[PDB]
């Protein structure tokens, strides 16, 4: 496991925290499994932005 | 929305995820308050503080 904490790792972080359509309540779910498998921080990043997204206006 | 946090909240926003002591569920509880809280950032991230050096090992 990395819990150095990389760049990618760091990156993911903030990239889910700028989603402005996502909420907080779905945010909060991407950094609870972001601190419990950093690996994911790729996925779940990937999950946010497309969910973002999903409630993106027109 | 970014008109709540810019950086100077994401700052506390990172120090709350970089403790290893808390899981993802306690961090992403102390990033929802900040985000929606920005005022209360140094008191969000001080309990965040508390909260892994009380589990912390010494």
């Amino acid at each position: 496991v990395d819990n150095k904490f990389n760049k990618e790792q760091q990156n993911a972080f903030y990239e889910i925290l700028h989603l402005p359509n996502l909420n907080e309540e779905q945010r909060n779910a991407f950094i609870q499994s972001l601190k419990d498998d950093p690996s994911q921080s790729a996925n779940l990043l990937a999950e946010a932005k497309k969910l973002n997204d999903a409630q993106a206006p027109k | 929305v970014d008109n709540k946090f810019n950086k100077e909240t994401q700052e506390a926003s990172w120090e709350i995820f970089t403790l290893p002591n808390l899981n993802g569920r306690q961090v992403a509880a102390f990033i929802s308050s900040l985000l929606d809280d920005p005022s209360q950032s140094a008191n969000l991230l001080a309990e965040a503080k508390k909260l892994n050096d009380a589990q912390a090992p010494k």
